[PDB]
């Protein structure tokens, strides 16, 4: 079938799952800057045991 | 104090620190590609109290000035001192007999 292609698009494969979390923490914007370090630090830990 | 050195080696690893928290960061847009532009508040007051304790510290391991007015060193120089002449020593004296031979 693939003999008479009319039309395709290329569509990106979806974010790996060593990537993911970078979209997921962004974007919280805490008021407080002790949370942003907590968060930062947990981040820190998770990819140091990664 | 000694104290100081070590005060600076934790400022650069502040520095560090940060240089690893701008990097995840970057990846951040490099996966959100949005109009922030913008890097959290907490880094940046991260790398600057970093700078300045780093810098502050550092003046210090810079060492201790000394002073231009020549008779400050000398001051202490007791006559004793400058009349010994280390190239023209004689051991002729009384100090070898006395001792022990
Ligand atoms: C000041 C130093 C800058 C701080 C590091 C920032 C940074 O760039 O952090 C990201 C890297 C993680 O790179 P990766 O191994 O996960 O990807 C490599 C992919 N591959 C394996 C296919 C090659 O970590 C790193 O320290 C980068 C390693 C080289 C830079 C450190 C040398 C300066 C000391």
């Amino acid at each position: 079938s693939l003999a008479e292609v009319v039309c395709l698009e290329m569509v990106d494969l979806p974010l790996t799952g060593a990537q993911a979390e970078l979209e997921g923490e962004f974007g919280k914007k805490a008021d407080g800057l002790l949370g942003m370090f907590l968060k930062r630090l947990s981040s820190q830990l998770i990819l140091l045991q990664a | 104090p000694s104290l100081w050195k070590g005060l600076v080696g934790i400022g650069l690893f502040a520095l560090a620190h940060a240089a690893f928290s701008a990097a995840q960061h970057r990846s951040y847009m490099r996966l959100t590609e949005k109009e922030d532009e913008s890097l959290p508040i907490d880094i940046v007051l991260q790398t600057l109290l970093a700078f300045a304790v780093t810098c502050y510290g550092i003046v210090h391991i810079a060492g201790e000035f000394k002073d231009m007015d020549a008779t400050s060193e000398l001051k202490n120089k007791t006559f004793d001192t400058l009349r010994n002449h280390p190239s023209f020593y004689v051991f002729n004296h009384r100090g070898r007999v006395l001792f022990r031979p």
